């Protein structure tokens, strides 16, 4: 039959194309050309066609011969399988070294070797950093195992997966090399955050959520246990991020896999033709696709023979990126996947006409065409139009494997459901909604009176002995005992901390029943959770977030205790709020989503239930009378710090004769007493000596830092301030905090509020932040202190006295009124102004225009050289942190802000006339050229000296800051003359202005 | 404030100016009605007019425009001017005065189908001191 | 009406479309049809803030303003009440939606407006005026911010909660409403209780208040001061910049004039102002007939009109350098450029209030000891 016919040619083809090198015994093979090394990617990609043509012949063997093939096809990757787990097996100590703390040093090797799979380089001799070759090899042996090609023998290597699965889970906020090796877009590899990365390792969680690894033949103990949050921060981020590969490449072909064949992993479909679009508009050439513009590859420049890219890429690596064809035979697969076929016969067609034929005839697929030595200037002006030549090795494994699967699942033989069996495909299906289930209970009887008073039912902790509840860090710790080995000194999972989707669910334990509250009404870690309203907008986020994703089955439970501290002053009812909020639950509509309300007991027949299986058995002396007859909570935290700094950092007080009573120990007791006044002037200061700590700090600055933007910490000046450009672990951020906040104490504290408010309205408001690109606490709580010092009319000392006193929700209020920015009037909106530095939407797009036609901009000295302008692009970050230097020299925000009217005056004009200054523009002599002209008008009109005033340390007339912007009298048409004047000062007597 | 009889004489001439009723002037009818006086403004000089006359850069011309245009109080300087250049164009012959003939040719190249008995009503009715011509007061005067 | 179940089972809210002072609007699906809608859901107990007496206070005010909106359910340029839904707790109204935001964000884009778009606006708010009068009911709350804006263009009225209905020989006296919009009746019967009250017409004012300042850019009256601003209104003095209103026709200015009138009588009504020159249009017609001297007359004014345009034409100035230096803000081009970069680098300190407005950022006074003689 003719099927047989094309099943014996692609059978010859791979067997003369890939398996002829497959290194018996090892079962890896070469990593292509004459390199003699191994690389995880291209082993685990090579592999694809093999297994599909075993998967076709199996089905339609129905023979002795056809069984002897699919056997031997099927032996062959499960051995393939098996030698790629035992180099990765054989490293043990470093996945423990990894999982805790993030590292280079202690990464797993990204190549290994022949023969003895032993070490060919050390640490710091390659990048050993790559996410995203794990992740593949983790969701292909997932997708195998369902197959029914067993790849699992032991039970210790269940263990070790399990260790690994906590290897890459961290893949949403750690920075790795790339897929290509290269760190940055520029040499000299420095770690950055990619989507790719992200986007694997979130397609293979999700495979092993419950797939067992013993097929259909398991036991209690073989199925791999994964968490939910960490799918849905890696979503949000890939999200945040989908249009742009990273923070310096503006467009990497690299996503294509990430929005096709392997590893789908992306929602709003309108994204993924966005980005194909873009992707083919702006990579598109004549014989391939470039991976990302400004790569220097294979290039008859950059001196092949030397590494660590000069910064010298000016034009030298510009319109002559070679080509990659893969990204080319990627499309027909995209495209034959899901619904397309004219899109398929023309790709086909295109890359049919770039192939090469070798020994035998067959297809054979070069890795990329370089452009010839000589004809380089014509390609300047006209790109995409000189011939190119082959380049480099071509034994291209990869490609050729992805277009053999291709090319076979076109034909029709196999279907698209039998690579899948996960059912990957359908990713793009909308989900209505959900209904989210709440219970509440009774901390003791009083509060159940108070409750039915108002005609609210509900039970008491008690009355419910079968079921039992506890605070969530229990079940964090009872998570830390999963995957535990002794024999193979394996520690099992780290501590962490647990969201709501992990408490939401019940839970089983030895024949009984669980329920964990949510964090954030725990009172033991922070202050936060003593502000009923916070607690209401954190309930209805909560709620909200719970609501909107919910990729789990069955309906969610949520329970909300309530406590003593929810009571009135009096304690004989519940506050206002609460009340509020539980009559609000019922009726099905709360915050924006449909809440339902009951009791446990009918909810326990309709709710997710997990079984955990592990668990299962196998003279101061007068200083500290003082203290004790002294009262005031002044005094006593005063004696208190003072006693801690000086020789009670665990020393015994000996206060009691009975009870030893240490420091610390006094210190805790004090909060019990601190929080019945909800005196906030002290309970901070408490919590600076005991240094407590914001859980998930790191989430809320990886958030922060995915939006395009620059943190700082430390007031100014320079160098006390710091740059956060990169996210670093908890211990790391915290000692770079504490460093940067020196012995101040509370403005850590203060840091960290406003860090957690920053990162809460961020995800609400993302509106709010534009023209801004530098955040700095500092200067906010510069202008905190400076506002409310004006709105109180009182000394600095009493403004810092006052905020540190105001709740929370105060805090968040006065944040939301400076960030929204709703003499004395245009003065005080100048300062605020340029406190923040907020620049236009296009001031920088502007500032290179003009640039482009001048020798550069002097401010006082410093020179902005127009060179600049060829070694950087309006969109990237280097030139506009140049900028924003340059304009920050001068300390006056005044200042700052004429600067950056005049820069924008100067730039309006300037395209009237049609020529070259050829000269530097200094623009505080227009400045002064305009006031001076202001002078004298308002001389003129007859003004007395006591308006026409000057400033002391300034040299500009006060009056003119409070002039209004625009109208016949305003500071635009002073400044506008002051330029006219400064540039026919600097013009060949003429002008010629024409628009 | 206008009144009906000064909407519909507004009216009238705005559908003598357009030829063709389309309900705009049109580039190519400003042009033919430019040359049928005895003016060649260029191809760039009608857009500039247009432009000018024009809020926007459509191109065309609306009544409201024309209304507009018409509504303005020229003073005395510039409306001195604009009745000397009209009485220019109907005093093409050296002569200063107003003849049934030249208004009838008038009429002829503007594209107006009237008769020798009609002219002669008109000059009649429009003369004062019974002439048979109009002097520039009588003119200046039935301006308004 | 009914149970909030019909509401829970029929319409998929959605994402969040902007909010107010305690309510917020969200998008919403019709299911039985896949159509887009707007809901205004209301909380009648103000988040269990409010004391018993204000939650029926709000409650009775919301169903006297569906009452009310429902009878005049019909008109094209009026905001359709589509559904409605009530609980205990909330109100939800469903909506057409539009799709662009209120004339304010146009207004602060676009600097200022030509007379292209404000006549066919003044005409829709014209007829949607004389229809409400028809029906005998007032609004007493036209504002720019209270119009909608679609996708051609198209403006309907909304937020008729302020709007009852007034029975024939009545007279209202009282004082609601922004102080800049507030007509001199309003000021005087709250000053003195002996004035009989204002009326239909009180609702001319506010159009040639909005008129003037969509064509000028900022508002008639405005000053730091409420006491000021107030007294200013009661003076009626209000004046044409110099470099503001030289490129504008006569017919424009007159009409503004007439809207504004002290005297309540004397105010021009809807059907007179639609009759004004102004929106005077032509269709087709052949039926002009009159005397020779009418003739005469038309040729005149067509030969003149040829003869005009050419020097009107030529009227025309250059870029002048030496001009620009001396005073930038006569050339036409260069205040529109000023103008709208000011209010680029500036345009986030424009808000709804007194506090904040659009006339805070010009400045055509003379500052100077001129400003030492602010009021008495």
């Amino acid at each position: 039959s003719n099927s047989g016919v094309r099943l014996d040619g692609y059978a010859r083809l791979v067997q003369q194309t890939i398996l002829c090198h497959q290194n018996p015994v090892t079962g890896l093979l070469p990593a292509s050309y004459d390199q003699k090394d191994a690389w995880v990617r291209d082993n685990v990609y090579s592999i694809l066609a093999v297994w599909g043509l075993g998967l076709a012949y199996r089905k339609n063997a129905d023979r002795d011969e056809d069984k002897a093939k699919a056997y031997e096809l099927e032996q062959s990757v499960v051995k393939l399988m098996r030698g790629l787990l035992h180099c990765m097996i054989r490293q043990v100590d470093k996945v423990e070294s990894f999982k805790y703390s993030q590292s280079t040093k202690d990464s797993l090797h990204a190549k290994y070797n022949t023969k003895t799979c032993a070490t060919v380089v050390g640490d710091d001799q390659w990048g050993h950093l790559q996410l995203d070759a794990t992740s593949v090899y983790l969701l292909f042996l997932a997708q195998m195992t369902a197959s029914g090609l067993h790849i699992i023998h032991s039970l210790d290597e269940v263990n070790f997966i399990q260790n690994l699965v906590f290897y890459i889970e961290a893949a949403y906020k750690t920075a790795d090399f790339g897929i290509w090796e290269r760190g940055d877009k520029t040499n000299q590899g420095i770690s950055e955050l990619n989507a790719s990365s992200v986007g694997m390792a979130k397609a293979a969680l999700e495979a092993l959520d419950e797939l067992d690894l013993f097929g259909v033949k398991g036991g209690p103990q073989s199925v791999i246990h994964v968490l939910a949050d960490e799918v849905q921060h890696c979503q949000s981020i890939l999200n945040s991020l989908l249009p742009r590969a990273s923070t310096s490449k503006e467009v990497d072909a690299s996503l294509l896999s990430v929005v096709s064949f392997p590893a789908f992993a992306v929602e709003d479909s309108q994204l993924v033709e966005l980005t194909k679009q873009e992707i083919i508009t702006k990579l598109q050439g004549r014989y391939g696709c470039c991976r990302f513009l400004r790569d220097g590859y294979k290039t008859p420049k950059e001196d092949p023979n030397r590494l660590y890219y000069e910064p010298a890429e000016l034009k030298l690596f510009e319109n002559i990126e070679c080509e990659w064809p893969l990204f080319w035979t990627y499309f027909i697969l995209d495209g034959v996947f899901s619904g397309n076929a004219e899109q398929v016969q023309e790709y086909k067609e295109a890359l049919e006409a770039v192939l090469i034929k070798g020994k035998n005839g067959v297809p054979l697929l070069p890795e990329l065409y370089s452009v010839p030595p000589d004809r380089v200037d014509e390609e300047y002006q006209n790109p995409h139009t000189v011939d190119r030549v082959p380049m480099g090795k071509l034994p291209h494994m990869w490609g050729q494997s992805l277009y053999i699967l291709g090319s076979l699942m076109a034909e029709g033989f196999l279907a698209p459901g039998e690579i899948d069996p996960l059912n990957r495909r359908f990713s793009t299906v909308p989900k209505p909604d959900v209904v989210v289930q709440v219970s509440i209970l009774a901390e003791t009887e009083e509060i159940k009176t108070i409750l039915k008073d108002k005609g609210i039912y509900v039970e008491t902790i008690a009355e419910v002995y079968p079921i039992r509840v506890q605070p969530a860090r229990i079940l964090s710790h009872i998570y830390s005992s999963l995957g535990c080995n002794n024999r193979m000194k394996l520690s099992g999972r780290p501590y962490r901390h647990m969201g709501v989707l992990g408490t939401s669910k019940l839970y089983d334990i030895r024949k009984t029943i669980f329920t964990f509250t949510p964090q954030f009404i725990d009172q033991q870690q922070f202050y936060l959770a003593l502000d009923n309203k916070m607690i209401v907008e954190m309930l209805r986020t909560d709620l909200s977030y719970l609501c909107s994703r919910w990729r789990m089955t069955g309906q969610p439970t949520i329970t909300f205790p309530i406590s003593h501290s929810m009571l009135d002053e009096d304690g004989t009812s519940l506050n206002s709020s609460i009340l509020a909020a539980l009559r609000k639950m019922q009726d099905g509509y709360f915050g924006g989503a449909r809440v339902q309300t009951g009791k446990l007991s009918e909810f326990l027949t309709t709710s997710c239930c997990t079984h955990l299986s592990f668990m299962d058995p196998g003279d101061f002396k007068a200083l500290v009378l003082q203290l004790k007859e002294t009262s005031s909570l002044q005094e006593q935290a005063d004696i208190l710090y003072m006693l801690y700094t000086m020789k009670g950092p665990d020393w015994n007080t000996e206060l009691y004769n009975e009870r030893s009573a240490t420091v610390r120990e006094l210190l805790t007791e004090l909060y019990g007493k601190v929080g019945e006044i909800r005196h906030w002037g002290l309970i901070r200061y408490i919590s600076g000596i005991l240094r407590k700590k914001v859980e998930a700090l790191d989430e809320a600055c990886t958030d922060l830092l995915s939006h395009q933007k620059h943190l700082t910490v430390g007031l100014p000046p320079e160098p006390r301030e710091k740059t956060i450009s990169a996210p670093l672990p908890y211990e790391a951020l915290t000692q770079l905090i504490d460093e940067a906040s020196e012995g101040d104490m509370s403005i850590s504290i203060l840091t960290q509020e406003i860090m957690v408010y920053l990162a809460m309205y961020m995800r609400t408001q993302p509106g709010l932040f534009a023209e801004m690109f530098r955040l700095r606490i500092g200067l906010i709580i510069q202008v905190m202190a400076t506002e409310l010092a004006h709105s109180l009319r009182c000394s600095a000392e009493e403004a810092t006295e006052g905020l540190m006193n105001l709740s929370p929700s105060a805090m968040k209020n006065l944040l939301h009124h400076i960030l929204s920015g709703k003499q004395g009037q245009w003065q005080r909106r100048r300062r605020l102004d340029g406190a923040l530095n907020r620049v236009p939407v296009g001031f920088y797009q502007k500032v290179w225009k003009v640039l482009q036609k001048c020798h550069g901009l002097s401010v006082e000295g410093f020179v902005l050289p127009s060179s600049t302008t060829r070694e950087m692009t309006p969109g990237e970050i280097k030139f506009s942190v140049h900028v924003e230097s340059v304009l920050n020299r001068v300390p006056q925000p005044e200042y700052r802000q004429l600067l950056v009217e005049a820069i924008l005056v100067l730039t309006m004009l300037a395209d009237i006339e049609i020529h070259s200054i050829g000269s530097i523009i200094a623009v505080e002599k227009i400045v002064h050229i305009a006031n001076d002209l202001f002078l004298q008008e308002q001389k003129t009109l007859g003004a007395d000296d006591t308006m026409l005033a000057k400033d002391p340390a300034s040299g500009i007339c006060t009056l003119l800051y409070d002039s209004a912007p625009s109208g016949r009298f305003g500071t635009m048409t002073y400044l506008s003359k002051a330029a006219a004047t400064y540039v026919q000062e600097f013009l060949p007597h003429s002008i010629c202005a024409m628009q | 404030q206008l009144t009906e009889e000064q909407i519909a004489e507004f009216k009238e001439a705005f559908s003598l100016f357009d030829k063709d009723g389309d309900g705009t002037i049109t580039t190519k009818e400003l042009g033919t009605v430019m040359r049928s006086l005895g003016q060649n403004p260029t191809e760039a000089e009608l857009q500039d007019m247009i432009n000018e006359v024009d809020a926007d850069g459509n191109g065309t011309i609306d009544f409201p425009e024309f209304l507009t245009m018409m509504a303005r109080k020229m003073k005395d300087t510039d409306s001195e001017e604009e009745i000397r250049e009209a009485f220019r164009v109907f005093d093409k012959d050296g002569n200063g005065y107003i003849s049934a003939a030249e208004l009838r040719h008038v009429m002829t190249n503007l594209g107006e189908k009237l008769t020798d008995e009609e002219v002669d009503e008109m000059i009649r009715e429009a003369d004062i001191d019974g002439d048979g011509q109009v002097n520039y007061e009588e003119f200046v005067q039935m301006m308004t | 009406s009914h149970s909030a179940q019909d509401f829970y089972e029929n319409y998929e809210p959605k994402e969040i479309l902007g909010r107010g002072v305690s309510s917020v609007v969200r998008r919403c699906i019709h299911k039985p049809t896949s159509q887009e809608y707007a809901v205004k859901v209301i909380d009648v107990t103000g988040g269990g803030s409010f004391s018993p007496e204000e939650v029926r206070e709000l409650r009775e005010a919301t169903l006297k303003e569906v009452d009310i909106l429902r009878k005049v359910s019909g008109h094209p340029n009026i905001i359709q009440l589509k559904d409605t839904y009530e609980t205990n707790t909330f109100f939800f109204l469903v909506f057409d939606l539009m799709k662009r935001g209120e004339l304010f964000d146009y207004l602060t884009e676009k600097v200022t407006l030509s007379e292209k778009e404000t006549r066919k606006i003044m005409r829709a708010l014209l007829e949607v005026i004389c229809t409400l009068h028809k029906l005998n009911i007032v609004h007493r709350d036209l504002k720019p911010e209270n119009i909608l804006l679609d996708d051609n263009m198209n403006i309907k009225l909304t937020d008729f909660g302020f709007s009852c209905q007034l029975e024939p020989g009545e007279r209202l006296r009282e004082v609601c409403g922004t102080p800049s919009y507030l007509a001199p009746e309003i000021i005087e019967c709250s000053m003195n209780e002996d004035h009989p009250g204002y009326g239909k017409e009180v609702d001319m004012w506010s159009t040639g208040v909005i008129m003037y300042t969509l064509l000028a850019g900022s508002p008639p009256f405005w000053h730091r001061k409420q006491m000021l601003m107030l007294r200013m209104i009661m003076s009626g003095n209000y004046q044409f910049g110099s470099p503001e209103w030289d490129d504008y026709s006569d017919t424009v200015k007159d009409l503004v004039s007439r809207f504004l009138v002290v005297q309540p009588q004397n105010r021009y009504t809807a059907e007179e102002a639609l009759a004004h020159p102004f929106f005077q249009q032509y269709l087709v017609e052949e039926v002009r007939h009159f005397s020779p001297r009418g003739k005469f007359k038309v040729i005149a004014l067509t030969v003149l009109a040829s003869v005009r345009i050419y020097y009107q034409y030529r009227r025309v100035k250059p870029v002048t350098r030496e001009i620009v230096i001396r005073d930038p803000y006569a050339l036409r081009p260069l205040r529109r450029l000023i103008d709208a970069y000011a209010f680029r680098i500036y345009g986030h300190w424009v808000k709804k209030g007194q506090q904040q407005n659009r006339a805070a950022l010009f400045e055509n006074t003379p500052k100077a000891v001129l400003l030492s003689l602010a009021e008495e």
